């Protein structure tokens, strides 16, 4: 659903949906190619 | 305590030159399948690096910390286990020891009182300071196992450390790879941050030996100690978000 975001370090407006891609559990965010937020981890544990 | 071994012999600093390593990730922020350009405290490629290596064949001078040095080490008994830092390394300023005494890593930031040749002596007695006082800055991080047993031989391991100092702040940078000096690329790591706000001019190794105060030896070990400058390099992201190479712009 576009929703608001509202988290630990990051605040936008999009859709969560399940991710496939490899990341990192010491980082809070990722970024594309066009330099946007395409990745977010859950601040009370973790999740891209 | 203030007495150093007198059987111990200073090597001669020659010098080498690192091919492609000494590139770290620049921050905390992920990046995948970029080419991105930053501008930080790196090593440039091709550069002159200092040689250590301990075989009573010792090599441990005080070096000068001016912005950022690397400790790209190698190890087969475990020689280096520590590094102290500081201004004068005295007790008249503050002195910060990272010391792993094979139960963790303690890192505190105290007046040390260090002797002419700080050194280590499995760990019978960690002495390497006479008084202490008047202290800022303790932490506790992994806990880690060390050993003490005398090898010598073909070394298996690479362990190399970034010591930076930006506003106060000392970020520590890691990366661990089995392999006199290796070659190829690589890419360390974020470890842990430190939020001191000292000034540290110079530094030396923690070398740690085995076996009164005349029979200590110590088995095979190199390190190598660089110098840093404010330079732009490129850095190139897989679909993984590992750094695969990097580009210096001011070598050719």
């Amino acid at each position: 659903k576009c929703v608001n975001f509202n988290f630990n370090g990051l605040k936008g407006t999009g859709v969560l949906t399940e991710s496939n891609k490899k990341f990192l559990p010491f980082q809070q965010f990722g970024r594309d190619i066009a330099d946007t937020t395409d990745a977010v981890r859950d601040p009370q544990t973790l999740e891209i | 305590q203030c007495v150093n071994l007198t059987t111990r012999t200073q090597l001669p600093p020659a010098y080498t030159n690192s091919f492609t390593r000494g590139v770290y990730y620049p921050d905390k922020v992920f990046r995948s399948s970029v080419l991105h350009s930053t501008q930080d405290l790196f090593l440039p490629f091709f550069s002159n690096v200092t040689w250590f290596h301990v075989i009573k064949r010792f090599d441990n001078p005080v070096l000068p910390f001016n912005d950022g040095v690397y400790f790209a080490s190698i190890e087969k008994s475990n020689i280096i286990r520590g590094w102290i830092f500081g201004t004068t390394l005295d007790s008249k300023t503050q002195s910060l020891l990272i010391v792993n005494n094979a139960t963790n890593v303690v890192i505190k930031v105290c007046e040390f009182q260090f002797c002419n040749d700080p050194f280590l002596d499995m760990e019978s007695e960690f002495r390497v300071y006479s008084s202490a006082n008047n202290c800022t800055f303790e932490y506790v991080s992994q806990p880690f196992l060390m050993d003490l047993e005398g090898k010598q031989g073909n070394f298996k391991n690479l362990r190399e450390f970034v010591f930076k100092n930006i506003d106060g702040y000392f970020k520590i940078y890691s990366k661990h790879t089995p392999i006199d000096l290796p070659q190829g690329f690589s890419a360390l790591e974020p470890l842990v941050d430190l939020p001191i706000g000292i000034n540290i001019t110079r530094f030396q190794t923690l070398l740690a030996l085995h076996r009164s105060s005349s029979g200590w030896t110590a088995g095979a070990a190199a390190y190598y100690v660089g110098y840093l400058q404010p330079r732009t390099f490129l850095l190139k992201y897989n679909e993984n978000g590992t750094i695969t190479d990097a580009v210096d712009c001011a070598l050719d």
